[PDB]
RNA sequence: AAUUAGCUCUUGUGUU
C-alpha cells in the first residue's frame, strides 16, 4: 500500500485540484515525465489540504509541480496515520425550510406548493424590505399600501404584488426557490413560527 | 470541534483542533510565550 | 483517458454501479466507460437522470488502478482511472438491476455512507 | 536621490516573467511638479497644501514595454510611455519644488517666507523633517575584542553592495581565546559556524600553500603560521571542494537531504550571499579568497598586537545616512511589492488565456499610501511589521523660534537602544572636532546621543568610484588578480570603498597625485577621501555617502595658499561672478573628512602657529578657518562661550530652542 | 455631558 500525505492548499478549492491532476498526469503519461501519484483524495469537508497516496514523499513533491493551489503544501507535508485509511473513506448524513443564500437566509419559508418539475418549489415567507425608504430589517408584515405609495418597480393585482427583486407577493411573499437553495429537512418549528405561518 | 466531533470525527484535523485551541486558550491568558507565534489584531499589534 | 474528465463542475451526476462522477451531458453525449456496454447510457437523457443522481460525496481522483488499495476498498481495483465519488445514495431501478442480473452483473450498491 | 536612485533602482529590478508569457520591462521614469486636482492638473502650492491638509506631492511616471511572446514568432513590443506608478513627496527648497530659484519678491507673493530654509516635507498638512540616523560603515573589516564571549578576538564585516534589495551580509571571522586559537567564520544565512579552512577549500584551494599564501604574506617570521597551525590541523578530513560544499551545506537554513542539494545550496550562499561588494558574479572565487586572507590575516595582526583594535565611536568608522539613502531603503520594499502585485495579477489573468491590461494591474496606492504612512508615522519599514523596524526618523518640525527651526533641520540620531547601561555611545569622542557641536545635546533620557552638526560641516552625498578605478588602473597599478603573492609583503594594499583593489609599489608619488587631482577636481571630486596608512601599507579611498567632512585651508610649506588676491576677489564677491566654490577650484581650501583627519595635521591659527618661535611642529599642513565653527547653531549664539562652565553652555543651548520670539 | 492605544518632543532631580 503506497503512503498517504497531506497537500496544503487554498480553502475551497480542492474539487478541480483534483481534476488539473488528471489532466496534468493524463497529458504526461506518454513524455518522460509521468506522473507517480497513485490517488488523490478530497473528502465534502475536509477543506484546507487534499489527501495524496503515493510510494513516496518524493513521488508526491515531484507530481505535485506546477500546481499553485498547493504552493503552500509543495515544501512540507505531514504523514497520514496508516490506521486511519478508513477514516479517509466514511462520511455520515406542505413542510417547512430555510432560505440558504441571499438577504433572506436563515429565517422561516413554508412550503406552499411543492413543484413536480424538481427544479424550484413554491414558498411563503416573510419579507426583509425597507419597502424602497431607505435603500437608494426586522420581520415584519408586508404592506401593499404603503409599497404602492412609495413607488418605484411595483405591478399590481390586487392582493398580488410584483416588487423589486422580481418578489412575487400575495395578501406574504409567495415565490420559487431552488430545493438545493433551501433546507427540506431538519427545520422543527415551534408554535410561534406557526403563528406566524415528553 | 463540537461541530467536527457530533458527526465527522476525523481523528486527525482533531490533533490541530485541539493545537489550535490550546493555544488560543494560553495566549488568552499570557501573549508572551517563548518561542510561539504571537497573537495579532488585523494591524500587526501584539495583543494585552 | 481524458474523456472521462468531465468539463466543468457543474451538475454532476454519478453511476449508481460505478459512482463514476461525471457531467449530465459528458453522460448524454459521451456515456459511461463502464456501463455502456450493458446498459447503453449514450444517447438518452431522462435514462441518465434514472440511472445517475446528483446527490454524491466526495471525490477519490483514482490515478493508478492497478496500484491503489483505496479502489480495492471502494470496490473499483477493475474499474476505469477517473473521479469517483465516496458515496452515492439511492437505487437503480428494479428493471435495470434484473436486466444486469440476468447479464451477469451483480448489482452492489455504492451506499457506504452512515445512516445516523 | 530623486534625480539618480530612483532611476537606478527602478532599472536594477529585474525583469519579470512568467502558455506564453510577457516581458514587462520598466525604464525612463518620469516626474513632474506637484500637482493637485474632476480637476484640471493646477500647480498646488506648499502654502495651500499647509493650509488644507494636503500632501506636498509630485506623481511618478516610467515607461513600460509589454512583449508577450508565444509560438510561431509573433511578439508584439508594445510601449507604454508616462505610466501612472504613485506620489513621492518633495522636500521643499529642493530641484523639484515650486519655490526653486524664486527670488525674495517671488516667495513674499506667495505668501512664503524668503528666511524659510526649506529642508522639510508637507504631509497632510503637517510639516515633518527627517532626522540623520548614523550606522556603523559598511564594507570594512572592523576587529573588536569581546570580553563576555568564548572569542578572543572577532573581525566583524559587513557588506552590501549597491542599495540591492538582499538585506546587508555580515561576515563574522573569529578567534576563540582558551593547541588553542581555533579560527571560525559565522557565515550568513547558515544557523552554524564554520573553520576558515574548511571555506577556503570550498572556494577551490585544495592547495595548502596557496592558502597561506592568501592568509600571510610573510614567510620569514613565524608567529603568524604558528597560530593558524591548528586551525590548519582541525580541517584534516576535509581535502577536496565537494566535501567542504557538502560540510558547509550540512549547516544550512534547509539542509538537503540529499548531498547534491547541500552542495548546491553551499556554493549559492558562497558564490552569492558572502561578501557581495566585491562581487556575486558568475565567478568571483579569486578577488574574495584574498578578501578572507586580508581578514584573516588583519585578527591575526590583532593577536599578535601588532595592530591595535579598532574603535566603535570614531565616526570615521560610522556613517551618517540622510533622507536620501532612507528614502531608497523604503522605496527598494515599495517597488518589490508593486512588483509582486503585478506580477500575481497578470499570472491569475493569463491562466485563463486573457490579455491582462497593465494599466489596471498597476495599483498606485502601493507606492503613495505607503511612503505617506511612513513619512507621517515615523515607522520606518513596512506598515504591516512597522514595530520591527526603527521609528521616530521623521518628527513634526519644531517651528517655536527660528533658531529651534534650523537646530531641528540638522539634527542627527544615534540608534543606540535607550534604557541602556553604557555610556561609552554617550560621550564626546575626540572625532568630534569640527564635525559635531562639543555643546548641544538633550538633557533628558537621550543625553549624548542626538547631536547636532557644526556650523562648516557638510556630509558627503555619494558618487561612483568607476573613474576612480579607471585613473588609478592606467597608472602604474596592478591589478590584483595578476599578482605573484610573494610581491604583496613589500607593497602598499589599495582600497576603494572597501574593496581590496590592486597592489602598488611606490605610494608616495600615488598619494601626491591623488591630491592634486582633488585640488584641480578634474578626476576626483571634492567628497572624496584618500588616507594613507605609513605602519600598515595599506592606502584607502572613500567615495560613498554618509561621511562627515569639513573645509580647511592649506598650508604649502609653512605658508597658506589663501593670499590677499583671493581675499580681494572675494570682498568683491556677489558683483562680479566669483565665489565659494571658485575658492575650492583654485585649490585653497580642502574638504577633509574625519578619517582623513588622523594623518593631517592642523594649524589653529596661522599667525600664532606657523612664525619662527620655539620648534615645536615646523610641518604643517592644513590651517583652521575659525575655531569658532567648531560651535552648531544653538550654541553660537552664546556670547563669550569660553568663560562659562561647559555645563552652563549645554543648558543655554537646551533653552535656546524654547525662546519666545 | 464624546474613546482607547502607540510614537515623539519637552519640564523638574545634572548638589560636588
Ligand atoms: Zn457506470
Amino acid at each position: 500500500d503506497p503512503n498517504l500525505w497531506t497537500v496544503k492548499c487554498k480553502i475551497g478549492e480542492e474539487r478541480a485540484t483534483a481534476i488539473s491532476l488528471m489532466r496534468k498526469f493524463i497529458a504526461y503519461q506518454f513524455t518522460d515525465t509521468p506522473l507517480q501519484i497513485k490517488s488523490v483524495v478530497a473528502p465534502e469537508h475536509v477543506k484546507g489540504y487534499i489527501y495524496v497516496e503515493a510510494y513516496k514523499q518524493t513521488h508526491v513533491k515531484q507530481a505535485i509541480e506546477g500546481v499553485g493551489n498547493l504552493r503552500l503544501g509543495y515544501w512540507n507535508q505531514q504523514m497520514v496515520p496508516i490506521k486511519e485509511m478508513t477514516d479517509v473513506l466514511k462520511v455520515v448524513k406542505k413542510s417547512w425550510v430555510r432560505l440558504k443564500r441571499g438577504i433572506y437566509k436563515d429565517d422561516i419559508a413554508q412550503v406552499d406548493y411543492v413543484e413536480p418539475s424538481q427544479n424550484t418549489i413554491s414558498l411563503k415567507m416573510i419579507p426583509r424590505i425597507d419597502y424602497d425608504r431607505i435603500k437608494a430589517p426586522p420581520q415584519r408584515l408586508f404592506d401593499a399600501e404603503k409599497i404602492r405609495s412609495l413607488g418605484g418597480d411595483v405591478a399590481s393585482d390586487g392582493d398580488f404584488l410584483i416588487f423589486e427583486g422580481n418578489r412575487y407577493s400575495r395578501k406574504f411573499l409567495f415565490k420559487s426557490f431552488a430545493m438545493s437553495a433551501v433546507i427540506t429537512e431538519g427545520v422543527k418549528p415551534t408554535l410561534s413560527e406557526l403563528e406566524k405561518f415528553r | 470541534l463540537r461541530r467536527n466531533e457530533q458527526n465527522g470525527a476525523a481523528a486527525h484535523v482533531i490533533a490541530e483542533d485541539v493545537k489550535l485551541l490550546q493555544f488560543h486558550v494560553a495566549t488568552m491568558v499570557d501573549n508572551e510565550l517563548p518561542g510561539l507565534p504571537r497573537a495579532m489584531q488585523k494591524s500587526g499589534r501584539p495583543l494585552k | 483517458a481524458l474523456e472521462t474528465v468531465p468539463k466543468d463542475l457543474r451538475h454532476l451526476r454519478a453511476c449508481l454501479l460505478c459512482s463514476l462522477v461525471k457531467t449530465i451531458d459528458q453522460f448524454e453525449y459521451d456515456g459511461c466507460d463502464n456501463c455502456d456496454a450493458y446498459l447503453q447510457m449514450k444517447g438518452n437523457r431522462e435514462m441518465v437522470y434514472d440511472c445517475t443522481s446528483s446527490s454524491f460525496d466526495g471525490i477519490i481522483a483514482m490515478m493508478s488502478p492497478e496500484d491503489s488499495w483505496v479502489s480495492k476498498w471502494q470496490r473499483v481495483s477493475n474499474f476505469k482511472p477517473g473521479v469517483y465519488a465516496v458515496s452515492v445514495t439511492g437505487r437503480l431501478p428494479q428493471g435495470i438491476v434484473r436486466e444486469l442480473k440476468s447479464r451477469g452483473v451483480a448489482y452492489k450498491s455504492r451506499d457506504t455512507a452512515i445512516k445516523t | 536621490f530623486i534625480q539618480m536612485s530612483v532611476q537606478r533602482i527602478v532599472e536594477d529590478a529585474p525583469p519579470i516573467d512568467l502558455p506564453p508569457r510577457y516581458l514587462l520591462k520598466f525604464e525612463q521614469i518620469y516626474l513632474s511638479k506637484p500637482t493637485h486636482w474632476d480637476g484640471a492638473p493646477s500647480p498646488m502650492m506648499p502654502n495651500e497644501a499647509r493650509l488644507r491638509n494636503l500632501t506636498y506631492s509630485a506623481p511618478l511616471y516610467v515607461d513600460i514595454t509589454k512583449t508577450v511572446i508565444k509560438e510561431g514568432e509573433e511578439q508584439l513590443q508594445t510601449q507604454h510611455q508616462k505610466t501612472f506608478i504613485g506620489k513621492i513627496p518633495i522636500m521643499l527648497r529642493s530641484t523639484y519644488c515650486l519655490l526653486n530659484g524664486l527670488t525674495d519678491r517671488d516667495l513674499c507673493e506667495l505668501n512664503e517666507c524668503p528666511l524659510d530654509p526649506g529642508g522639510y516635507f508637507i504631509i497632510n498638512g503637517s510639516e515633518k523633517v527627517l532626522i540623520a540616523q548614523e550606522k556603523m560603515a559598511t564594507n570594512t573589516v572592523y576587529v573588536f575584542a569581546k570580553k563576555d564571549s568564548k572569542y578572543a578576538y572577532t573581525g566583524e564585516c559587513r557588506s552590501c553592495l549597491e542599495n540591492s534589495s538582499r538585506p546587508t551580509s555580515t561576515i563574522w571571522v573569529s578567534m576563540l581565546a582558551r593547541i588553542g586559537q581555533r579560527i571560525v567564520a559565522t557565515l550568513p544565512y547558515i544557523k552554524q559556524e564554520v573553520p576558515i579552512i574548511i571555506v577556503f577549500r570550498a572556494l577551490g584551494f585544495v592547495s595548502d600553500r596557496d592558502i597561506l599564501e592568501h592568509i600571510i604574506y610573510d614567510f620569514e617570521d613565524p608567529e603568524m603560521m604558528e597560530m593558524v597551525k591548528p586551525s590548519l590541523d582541525e580541517a584534516f578530513v576535509i581535502q577536496e571542494q565537494n566535501v567542504a560544499l557538502n560540510f558547509i551545506g550540512s549547516r544550512g537554513a534547509k539542509p538537503g537531504v540529499t548531498k547534491e542539494k547541500r552542495i548546491k545550496y553551499a556554493k549559492e550562499v558562497l558564490q552569492k550571499e558572502m561578501l557581495p561588494h566585491v562581487g556575486v558574479s558568475d565567478f568571483c572565487e579569486t578577488k574574495k579568497a584574498y578578501f578572507l586572507g586580508y581578514m584573516v590575516h588583519r585578527l591575526l595582526l590583532a593577536a599578535l598586537g601588532r595592530r591595535e583594535l579598532d574603535d566603535r565611536d570614531h565616526y570615521g568608522n560610522k556613517r551618517l545616512d540622510l533622507a536620501g539613502p532612507l528614502l531608497a531603503f523604503l522605496f527598494r520594499g515599495m517597488f518589490k511589492n508593486l512588483l509582486k502585485e503585478v506580477r500575481i495579477y497578470a499570472q491569475k489573468f493569463i491562466d485563463r488565456g486573457k490579455d491582462f491590461n497593465l494599466e489596471l494591474a498597476i495599483k498606485t496606492r502601493i507606492i503613495s499610501d505607503g511612503l505617506k504612512y511612513s513619512l507621517a508615522t515615523g515607522n520606518w519599514g513596512d506598515q504591516k511589521k512597522a514595530h520591527q523596524a526603527r521609528a521616530g526618523v521623521s518628527q513634526v518640525l519644531n517651528r517655536l523660534t527660528f533658531a529651534s527651526t534650523l537646530s531641528h533641520l540638522r539634527r542627527l540620531n544615534s540608534p543606540i537602544g535607550r534604557d541602556g547601561k553604557l555610556a561609552k555611545p554617550r560621550q564626546l569622542h575626540n572625532t568630534l572636532w569640527g564635525m559635531v557641536c562639543p555643546a548641544e545635546t538633550p538633557e533628558g533620557h537621550a543625553v549624548g546621543l542626538v547631536k547636532n552638526l557644526a556650523l562648516m560641516a557638510y556630509i558627503s552625498v555619494g558618487s561612483q568610484p568607476s573613474p576612480i578605478l579607471e585613473f588609478l588602473e592606467e597608472w602604474s597599478m596592478e591589478n590584483l588578480e595578476e599578482i605573484s603573492p610573494a610581491a604583496i609583503a613589500d607593497a602598499t594594499k589599495i582600497f576603494v570603498n572597501g574593496c581590496w583593489v590592486g597592489i602598488h609599489k611606490d605610494p608616495e608619488q600615488l598619494m601626491n597625485t591623488l591630491r592634486k587631482l582633488r585640488r584641480q577636481m578634474d578626476i576626483i571630486v571634492s567628497e572624496v577621501s584618500m588616507i594613507r596608512d605609513i605602519r600598515e601599507r595599506e592606502i584607502r579611498i572613500y567615495t560613498d555617502a554618509g561621511r562627515i567632512c569639513r573645509p580647511l585651508l592649506i598650508v604649502e610649506k609653512q605658508k597658506l595658499l589663501l593670499k590677499k588676491r583671493h581675499i580681494d576677489q572675494l570682498k568683491e564677491r556677489e558683483y562680479n561672478n566669483y565665489s565659494w566654490q571658485d575658492l575650492v577650484a583654485s585649490g585653497v581650501v580642502e574638504y577633509i573628512d574625519t578619517l582623513e583627519e588622523e594623518t593631517v595635521m592642523l594649524a589653529m591659527t596661522p599667525d600664532d602657529l606657523q612664525e619662527k618661535e620655539v620648534a615645536y611642529c615646523s610641518t604643517y599642513t592644513h590651517c583652521e578657518i575659525h575655531p569658532s565653527m567648531i560651535l552648531g547653531v544653538c550654541a553660537s549664539i552664546i556670547p563669550f562661550p569660553d568663560h562659562n562652565q561647559s555645563p552652563r553652555n549645554t543648558y543655554q543651548s537646551a533653552m535656546g530652542k524654547q525662546a519666545m520670539g
